[PDB]
């Protein structure tokens, strides 16, 4: 085949503006004419949210629940000054 | 996507075309290099082969049994590069491509910066304007006697005139915006 | 900066694994032709063949070396 | 959903052997690591479930940044077959991609190994289907196959990639979180099993073969992929079996039960409940 | 997997164990005054300790002990290491168990068979 | 050219996602569910042009 | 950056004509932009498919086909090339 | 062609060959682009289904029927199977677990006031 | 295996024989099909390539398709059979389907409440 | 400022090769430390008792009759 | 009530007496501070209902619609601005006094204690409508548009006529308050089976059930934006209003009587619905998905559980502020478009950026997303249409995947895509439309904070 005598000339010269066309879209020097903080968002955030939690939340009911904590054998309840039994002895030393 | 399509096929541009689809796909069954290279000379010699056979019917039997024989032994993922139709970044960045007839309803703050960008803007625009009228004279003149039609549009053929209808294939948005 | 090309003389399909593809297809008579284009990838730097224990052991031989110290310690 | 999850792992990871794009392998492999978390927590072992999602997520973080990291260095090249010789070309990626792979494989001592075989062993000693304890163990070969699949295609193999080579890998934007995660992923697993409040129960008694069968299968399911890899370098022609491209088109579940739904669903509207 | 599996699938089942019903024969069959299981820990102190109804076994006394030097010894989390052996030890002498009543419901069974052919004197 | 609109949508989704993870009563899990399944849809398809990302 | 420099056209017209001194039929002493394929260099149709194929991979897109039934000269490569990818150097 | 003329309703739309506009080919440069379909050409009737985002219809590689028998083989050999795993399970030689006091009666929530009968357990 | 196009997943251009077709009435129409599409071709790109100009380019051909669709089917509507015994199965098929599937559940329930099975338990709304 | 380098080994940072080396020598470290420390990748340490060796008498088989 | 309906009377002398330039914002700025007289009502810190006077009443029920059609005066008056603002200075001031008539009208409808009082003022409101779709109306079609919502409607009045003068001769007064504390129990005859059909019927026709629901597409398809956002927004729901009134009375008969019209709006529901799925002109669209999601109503409104009558009263006015939203964003596109066709206008988010984000809180509104009172509707209703039946899931559950999909497809092939070559150039938005949306959905953000406003009589 071959480009057509005829549309090499029309890729020929319509070429030749796409790349005027692109160098217009240059910008000039100056087009663009326009006319630790760290403890920042994280203590200030926290304050206001340790306000929250300790005024609002902790103060109404059921808000905040926590599984009991886990008391072991032998291990002191120190509200009310309890100690745990200690368990029945462990019988085997097997390894 | 430049230029247009032809009415119909000759055999040349289909056999022409498998060589093209064939060892492309011949390419995704020899993943390696060497391999490749090697079991595709080998291709060749196939179409080389049955090249000069001058009965077109048996030439055009011999075509209709390789596309038979190449859709059967295609690849089903074929390696189909990024940029183009079915690849992985087709139409990517065409988020990014508006068409530039929409620079002209900016308020004219914005236009005020960028100056020299809409200085050159409307020289082109000129240009446009300037020559509609010679350019679909000349896409008239030039309407050879009516008869078969092809979508093929004529150059310039004179000094000062813009080859025609031109407008959007010049101006077109930048294929990567970015 | 203007970035400049390698000679095109330096490829060659000697010495890379092009070369035994080139032989045989030799023997069947064709010739092979753009074999020196597909030169580059085998042809250095990337030439060294890659195995496989070569990557899953990459790095090994310090790290039994820092595991030996540590233990001594 | 034991069932089904075992069902997904293999079908998932079946098609991921012979996907050519590498971000579609690893997203294969998501799938299937899933269809093994959905296993434990069909086999009713949820805590050891949520285990692997933690471990999970820091090695597949990795491996697909770590494809961002080649994806971008070359010139937008998404797929392995024109990608080649990583591990010379850009051995921080590489470093990281084969630590992600191991721990992808359960390597022993890396995050993959405390969660990965507490699950392939629970299956092995639990009463179970007897098609999903078959499936899920050769899925584990598999996840090994792909994995080794990516780094001999990817990185251990003649460069395929475009002639021109511009690659930057040294932008701290890239190597600082590559390097923190790759940080997690060798000691995550250390950590987060020791910490986490016992749980479970395990059964750590068992014949040795299964004791040891995660390690094994995922050592010869590269051992065979690595045979495979190194069949196709031969000037011979192989091609593909009958099924593998059954496998590369996604099971045919993309091309049957997506052109029909959707094309029974809207042909119905149109011509029948709205027209007629 | 394995032949366990065979013998029961392949082959005969009628002297395989079935799953569901391991202690199919009488609990005292084979022995005088068996002596049953026995637990050190205490229906409270395993509730007190909170642990996961499933994990309250025969060894749930060596969990509680894991548990203990687990949130003791706080900060170091590699240092009860002693704990978690015993704890698997006493299951791991646990699944022996749970492995030597199977195999003597299976050998029981067993008995059965011989004894029916045995005891099916001719006449 | 959307740099600070991705990074955006990127912590919208770690919120839902937290969200789902961290929620009590279902309706918060299934604001987390719908959550992560719009965003996703916003950020599969952030190259909207695409016709594939739009599928 | 990570994104290669843009392809300047007085490089990628370097780019083209260098991948054909590769081609062992074309002469690498003669090849000359301008120098047609099947006129004046002496290719036959069916290398013409595969030396656009060569560009194809060289530049790494796909010239479409019927774009690509025509690059015949050694130079239509370089300024459609460059057109499609929007170099006006 | 016209549509049938079965009194549906299609009139004298014509009825253009029902190929989506997945397979017009990808690289010309179609008026309405994303249509795949140029100024003036007859739309098909259906362009709300063919759409490129919705329904395709373009030549796969394997043949239809070849694609929906060995799906659902695969589907059905894959729930069969996981039948006759159902049949015959795998599940290791061990006995049942113990759980002391009367199976956890109590703590599995149960009835305290009425003791259940006791399930012991013996060693060996 | 010969490929065998389905109404979906139909036969590609290649191994299809019309494709190879020279006789000359075929190459006939295959050229005198660009012609329309060609002028219609250059009746768009010169009047959408045209300065001066603000009115909307109508492309006419998708206003014959939404009349044809939405305005064009009362006026070309005949009733026939295998047209109102299916006007009558989608109408009326389903919505007496599902009667028959609401009633006999919502009688269960009544009857199931009525004996005193029901738990309706934990249910303190509706 | 990387190169861009046209059919030639794209030259390497100082850097990006001994971060590289880094992570997957730790990698290595790691899983040697820990193979010592802690060897119950085989075996577990727990040893499976052959079922097959239990004296009738620990099991309860009565003397057949 | 009067303060909500005095002042509204007295906007028809300003939109007359003021100046032909100050017409427009005397208008939408006086009616902007009716709205905020109208939130008044809503201080109701007991659960006695709040009766104004013997003829005026607002309930939980009305009280959260009566400010919703205040609201939308002043919006409706901002959309049409533009369209009409091409009229003779004496064709606006009809359209905004026929505006203002409207939400009179609606008003007093809204908060009417006798049952009658709502029907001569529920059949009013077809006047000011016709008169908006009909005379203004753009396309050809308008005049048969406005016949078919003129008799679909009329039709469906006179038995509802005939039904109320009846039960005043059988109870002996049409005042709602009485007639809940009053027994009137039907007998479960074949006549009161007509009654309860003649009562209801009226109601289910202009809310768009099944089988009578081809007057809504017609009708918003050439009605011009403010007629369309009026009958989506609160024309459509007066049918819904009645609803809850009426049945009142005719207690024992819905329990069985309801049957054919639930069946008929859960299976209209899916087709509605998938019918949207292809229709190519976007204000059809809407108008089938208005259809859908207000066939869910009527078929809650029939159940007659708690929740489910509150999810009718969520959904409804999150459903009208929603509709609107799309039908008013719909005419933006139309305007600069020129045609209703989906197809055209593709890209659009890549020229007018932030009607895209609209578009999107639009759509997100219109499918279920969670923290919207549009989901915890659906979730209501749908929970109790499960307790009269568990099958309902299934045909409520094939809605909710055809509902994401239409309304994503609004989003896919209208504000994405390429952008369409050049149509007229597009050009920008104005601070108007722009506002004309963030008046619909601030308030839609703000209601979603605060369910309990908008929950029903029922809770
Ligand atoms: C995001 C979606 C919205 C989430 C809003 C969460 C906060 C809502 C809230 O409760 O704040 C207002 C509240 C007002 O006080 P009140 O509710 O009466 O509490 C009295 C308790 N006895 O509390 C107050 O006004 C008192 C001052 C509080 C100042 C700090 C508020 C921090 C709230 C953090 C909530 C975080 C959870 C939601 C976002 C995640
Ligand atoms: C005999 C006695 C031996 C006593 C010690 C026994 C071995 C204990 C080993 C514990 C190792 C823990 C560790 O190294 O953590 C690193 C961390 C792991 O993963 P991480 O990022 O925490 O993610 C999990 C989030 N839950 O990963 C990170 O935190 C990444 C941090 C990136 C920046 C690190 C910069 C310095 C790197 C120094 C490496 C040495
Ligand atoms: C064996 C059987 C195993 C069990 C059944 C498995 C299948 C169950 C149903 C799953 C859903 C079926 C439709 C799935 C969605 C879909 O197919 O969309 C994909 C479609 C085309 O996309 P695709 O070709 O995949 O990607 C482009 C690649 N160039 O992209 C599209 O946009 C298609 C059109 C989507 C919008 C309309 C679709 C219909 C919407 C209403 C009906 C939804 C499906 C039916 C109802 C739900 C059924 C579960
Ligand atoms: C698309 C998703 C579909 C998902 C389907 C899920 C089905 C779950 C199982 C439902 C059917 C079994 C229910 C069993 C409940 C307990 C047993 C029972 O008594 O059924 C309740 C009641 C009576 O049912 P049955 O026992 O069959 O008595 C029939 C007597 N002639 O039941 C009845 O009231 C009678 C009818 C029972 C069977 C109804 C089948 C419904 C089919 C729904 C089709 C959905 C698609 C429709 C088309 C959509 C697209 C256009
Ligand atoms: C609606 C009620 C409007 C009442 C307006 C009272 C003030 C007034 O005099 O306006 C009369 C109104 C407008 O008249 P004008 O201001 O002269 O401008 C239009 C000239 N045709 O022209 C009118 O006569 C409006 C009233 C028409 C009669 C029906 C009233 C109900
Ligand atoms: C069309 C949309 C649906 C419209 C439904 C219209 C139904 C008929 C009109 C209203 C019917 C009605 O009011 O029902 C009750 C009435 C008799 O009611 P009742 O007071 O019990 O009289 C018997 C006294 N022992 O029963 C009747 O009024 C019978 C009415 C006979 C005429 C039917 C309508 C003909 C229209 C032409
Ligand atoms: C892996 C993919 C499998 C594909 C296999 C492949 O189909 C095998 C095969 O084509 S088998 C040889 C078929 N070969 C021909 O069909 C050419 C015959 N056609 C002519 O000879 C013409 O008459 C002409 C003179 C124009 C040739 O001239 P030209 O070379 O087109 O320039």
């Amino acid at each position: 085949s071959g480009y057509t005598p005829d549309e090499k000339l029309r890729l020929q010269q319509l070429r030749e503006l796409r790349r005027r066309w692109l160098k217009d879209q240059e910008l000039s020097p100056r087009e663009p004419v326009l006319p630790l903080f760290a403890v920042s968002h994280v203590l200030i955030p926290m304050w206001f949210v340790h306000y929250y939690v300790k005024y609002h939340m902790a103060t109404k009911p059921y808000t905040i629940v926590s599984s009991k904590p886990r008391i072991f054998p032998g291990d002191t309840i120190l509200e009310t000054g309890e100690v745990i039994p200690p368990m029945r002895d462990f019988p085997d030393q097997h390894h | 996507a430049f230029c247009a399509p032809p009415a119909y096929l000759t055999h040349q541009q289909k056999v022409l075309r498998l060589y093209k689809r064939a060892l492309r796909h011949l390419e995704s069954w020899c993943i390696h290099r060497d391999k490749y290279r090697y079991f595709a000379c080998l291709m060749r010699a196939r179409f080389e082969e049955h090249k000069n056979e001058k009965d077109m019917m048996r030439a055009t039997q011999l075509l209709r049994e390789a596309e038979e024989e190449f859709w059967q032994n295609q690849h089903p993922q074929p390696y189909i590069f990024p940029d183009s139709p079915g690849g992985t970044s087709f139409e990517r960045y065409e988020c990014y491509k508006v068409p530039e007839w929409c620079l002209d309803y900016w308020h004219p703050s914005e236009k005020a910066m960028y100056p020299d960008y809409f200085s050159k803007r409307e020289q082109w625009k000129k240009l446009r304007m300037e020559s509609w009228d010679r350019e679909v004279k000349q896409l008239q003149e030039e309407t050879s006697p009516d008869g078969i039609m092809t979508e093929a549009l004529p150059p310039a053929r004179r000094e000062g005139d813009l080859p025609p209808l031109w407008w959007h294939i010049v101006t077109r948005p930048r294929e990567r915006p970015t | 900066g203007k970035m400049e090309l390698p000679d095109y003389r330096q490829w060659k399909i000697e010495g890379t694994p092009l070369e035994t593809v080139q032989k045989k297809l030799a023997a069947r008579g064709l010739r092979d032709p753009w074999a020196r284009n597909e030169a580059w990838r085998y042809m250095g730097g990337f030439a060294g063949n890659i195995t496989f224990p070569s990557v899953i052991l990459k790095g090994f031989k310090w790290g039994f070396a820092a595991f030996v110290v540590a233990l001594g310690a | 959903m034991l069932c089904l999850g075992a069902l997904t792992t293999l079908f998932t990871a079946i098609c991921a052997l012979t996907q050519n794009d590498i971000k579609k392998i690893i997203a294969f492999s998501t799938s299937s690591q899933l269809g093994l978390m959905m296993v434990t927590l069909g086999m009713n072992q949820p805590h050891l479930a949520f285990l692997h999602i933690c471990t999970h997520a820091f090695f597949k973080a990795m491996l697909f940044m770590c494809s961002g990291s080649i994806i971008h260095s070359l010139a937008d090249e998404q797929d392995i077959r024109k990608m080649g010789n990583i591990t010379k070309i850009m051995p921080f990626t590489s470093s990281c991609l084969v630590i992600g792979s191991l721990a992808l494989t359960g390597m022993p001592f890396l995050t993959g190994f405390y969660s990965k075989d507490l699950i392939i062993e629970a299956i092995n000693t639990c009463n179970t289907n007897a098609w999903a304890l078959l499936i899920t163990l050769i899925a584990t070969s598999m996840t090994a196959m792909y994995s080794m699949r990516i780094i001999y295609f990817v990185t251990m193999t003649k460069p395929r990639f475009p002639p021109l080579i511009s690659i930057n890998e040294n932008d701290p934007d890239l190597m600082n979180p590559i390097k923190r995660l790759a940080f997690g992923s060798i000691f995550a697993g250390f950590v987060i099993s020791y910490n986490i409040p016992p749980t479970s129960i395990p059964v750590l008694t068992m014949p040795w073969f299964l004791k040891t069968t995660a390690l094994i299968i995922s050592v010869l399911g590269f051992l065979i992929a690595l045979e495979l890899n190194n069949l196709t370098m031969k000037l011979s022609m192989n091609k593909a079996n009958p099924y593998s491209s059954f496998s590369t088109l996604l099971g045919f579940f993309p091309s049957i039960i997506h052109r029909i739904t959707p094309m029974k669903s809207l042909n119905l509207s149109l011509k029948t409940s709205l027209t007629l | 997997m394995g032949a366990h599996l065979t013998r029961r699938y392949l082959w005969d089942a009628s002297v395989e164990p079935d799953p569901e019903k391991i202690p199919s024969f009488p609990p005292d069959l084979g022995f005088p005054e068996r002596k049953e299981r026995v637990m050190v820990a205490t229906q409270q102190e395993m509730m007190d300790a909170q642990l996961t109804l499933q994990q309250r076994d025969y060894c749930a006394h060596y969990l509680i002990r894991l548990l203990k030097c687990k949130r003791d010894s706080f900060p170091n989390f590699l240092a009860c290491k002693h704990e978690q052996h015993d704890w698997d030890y006493c299951e791991h002498l646990d699944y022996v168990k749970r492995m030597k009543e199977f195999e003597r419901e299976r050998r029981l069974l067993q008995r059965k068979k011989r004894r029916a052919l045995k005891e099916a004197r001719v006449a | 050219p959307n740099i600070n609109r991705f990074i955006k949508y990127l912590t919208l989704f770690l919120i839902t996602m937290l969200i789902l993870t961290s929620a009590n009563n279902m309706f918060q899990l299934f604001i987390g569910w719908e959550g992560v399944g719009i965003m996703s849809f916003l950020l599969i398809g952030w190259w909207y042009g695409r016709t594939d990302a739009n599928t | 950056y990570s994104d290669a420099p843009p392809l300047t056209l007085d490089g990628i017209k370097d780019r083209v004509l260098y991948v054909l001194k590769l081609y062992d039929k074309i002469d690498p002493e003669k090849l000359s932009v301008n120098s047609h394929f099947m006129k004046d260099l002496g290719l036959d149709s069916l290398d013409q498919v595969e030396i656009i194929m060569a560009m194809e991979d060289e530049f790494g897109f796909e010239i479409p086909d019927i774009d690509a039934e025509k690059l015949m000269c050694p130079q239509e490569i370089v300024d459609y090339i460059a057109d499609k990818k929007d170099v006006y150097e | 062609e016209p549509y049938p003329d079965d009194g549906m309703g299609y009139g004298d739309y014509p009825m253009l060959p029902n190929r989506s506009q997945h397979e017009r080919d990808p690289w010309y440069q179609w008026d309405h682009s994303e249509l795949r379909m140029n100024w003036g050409e007859p739309i098909h009737w259906d362009l709300d289904m063919y759409i490129r985002n919705r329904v395709d219809t373009s030549p796969t590689p394997v043949s239809w029927d070849v694609m929906c028998k060995h799906l659902f083989g695969f589907v059905a050999f894959m729930v069969f199977m996981f039948w006759v795993g159902h049949v015959f399970p795998s599940y290791q030689p061990v006995g049942p677990k113990q759980y002391p006091y009367n199976n956890l009666y109590l703590e599995r929530g149960g009835d305290p006031t009425k003791e259940p009968e006791p399930v012991v357990h013996y060693d060996i | 295996s010969k490929y065998k196009p389905a109404p979906l997943a139909t036969l590609p251009s290649t191994l299809d024989p019309a494709e190879y077709d020279v006789s000359p009435e075929t190459r006939r129409a295959q050229v005198e099909r660009l012609s329309i599409r060609a002028r219609l071709k250059r009746e768009y790109l010169l009047q959408y390539n045209d300065p001066k100009r603000v009115s909307h380019i109508e492309d006419p051909a998708l206003i014959r398709w939404t009349y044809a669709r939405s305005a064009n089917i009362y006026p070309n509507f005949r009733p026939t059979p295998k047209n109102s015994l299916l006007g009558a199965v989608a109408g009326f098929g389903p919505l007496i389907f599902w009667y028959y599937v609401f009633k006999t559940d919502r009688d269960r329930k009544e009857r199931l409440i009525q004996e005193g099975k029901l738990d309706r338990k934990f249910n303190i709304s509706y | 400022h990387i190169q861009p380098r046209y059919r030639e080994f794209p030259q390497l940072t100082r850097s990006q090769v001994i971060q590289g080396e880094f992570l997957s020598s730790l990698m290595w470290f790691w899983i040697l430390w820990r193979f010592w420390h802690d060897s119950d990748a085989v075996l577990g340490h727990f040893s499976y008792p052959d079922p097959s060796q239990w004296t009738d008498e620990e099991l309860g088989i009565p003397p057949d009759d | 009530m009067l303060k909500i309906i005095l002042p509204s009377l007295m906007l028809l002398p300003l939109t007359w007496l003021s100046s032909p330039k100050k017409t427009w914002t005397n208008v939408t700025s006086y009616s902007f501070l009716i709205s905020l007289t109208s939130l008044t009502l809503l201080w109701q810190t007991d659960e006695n209902y709040k009766n104004f006077s013997n003829m005026f009443s607002s309930d939980p029920l009305s009280t959260p619609l009566i400010i919703l059609t205040a609201w939308l005066l002043p919006l409706m008056l901002m959309a049409s601005q533009n369209h009409l603002k091409k009229d003779n200075n004496v064709l606006q001031k009809l359209y905004i006094s026929m505006l203002i008539s409207l939400q009179i009208l609606l008003i007093m409808t809204f908060s009417a204690t006798e049952l009658i009082m709502f029907y001569i003022l529920f059949e009013a409101t077809l006047i000011p409508t016709l008169i908006i779709i009909t005379r203004w109306g753009n396309q050809t079609e308008r005049l048969n548009a406005g016949i078919y919502f003129l008799f679909y409607t009329l039709i469906g009045s006179i038995p509802l006529l005939i039904a109320l003068i009846l039960i005043q001769n059988h109870v002996g007064t049409l005042n709602l308050m009485i007639l809940s504390f009053t027994t009137h129990t039907l007998d479960a005859s074949w006549s009161n089976n007509l009654l309860w059909l003649a009562c209801m019927m009226a109601f289910l026709i202009k809310m768009p059930l099944y089988g009578v629901h081809l007057w809504l597409p017609k009708a918003h398809v050439e009605a011009p934006i403010a007629g369309s956002m009026i009958l989506a927004a609160i024309l459509l729901k007066l049918g819904s209003y009645g609803m809850i009134r009426i049945s009142i009375i005719l207690d024992p008969l819905t329990k069985y009587m309801a049957y054919p019209f639930i069946l008929l709006s859960l299976w209209g529901m899916i087709m509605t619905s998938s019918i949207c799925l292809r229709q190519t002109d976007l204000k059809s669209l809407i108008a089938y998905s208005s259809v859908s999601h207000m066939a869910l109503v009527i078929a809650s409104i029939m159940i007659q559980t708690p929740w489910s009558f509150m999810g009718a009263t969520m959904l409804m006015i999150a459903h009208g502020l929603t509709s609107s939203l799309l039908f008013c964003l719909a005419n933006s596109n139309y305007e600069r478009i020129h045609s209703r066709t989906m197809i055209m206008a593709r890209g659009l988010q890549m020229v007018f950026p932030l009607m895209a984000t609209w578009w999107l809180m639009a759509s997100l509104a219109n499918l279920a997303l969670p923290p919207s009172i549009n989901l915890m509707g659906e979730l209501f209703i749908t929970m109790s249409l499960f307790s009269w039946s568990n099958f309902t899931i299934i045909l409520m559950g094939i809605n909710i995947i055809i509902t994401g999909m239409y309304s994503m497809y609004m989003i896919i092939t209208t504000q994405r895509g390429k952008l369409t070559n050049h149509m007229i150039n597009l050009q920008p938005s104005h601070t108007r439309e722009l506002t004309l949306m963030a008046l619909h959905m601030i308030p839609l953000i703000l209601l979603t904070t605060s369910p309990k406003l908008i929950t029903g009589l029922t809770m």
